């Protein structure tokens, strides 16, 4: 459950380690888009702000 | 001489002309051109080949 586009929700994620390999991995999502920053990119990129 | 450098200031400019021409070099370095990043690492990091 979650709220409507209108009423889009945004949670800060800090002090934590991040890893984008293992959701790219497992490919769950139909499709996947990247503009700023790139899926092969954020495995060795560190983001200060998720 | 010693009261006035004004008579070696034309000597000094041609110094200062060149270190203008290295310092206008740095400054572009600086300028984006148009790329989102001005720095050429941090394209290539956040962005595929």
């Amino acid at each position: 459950r979650f709220a409507s586009v209108y009423a889009w929700n945004r949670k800060r994620i800090s002090n934590c380690v991040a890893d984008y390999s293992v959701l790219y991995n497992s490919a769950s999502f139909s499709t996947f888009k990247c503009y700023g920053v790139s899926p092969t990119k954020l495995n060795d990129l560190c983001f200060t702000n998720v | 001489l010693s009261s006035t450098a004004s008579a070696l200031g034309k000597l000094q400019d041609v110094v200062n002309q060149n270190a203008q021409a290295l310092n206008t070099l740095v400054k572009q370095l600086s300028s984006n051109f148009g790329a989102i990043s001005s720095v050429l690492n941090d394209i290539l990091s956040r962005l595929d080949p």
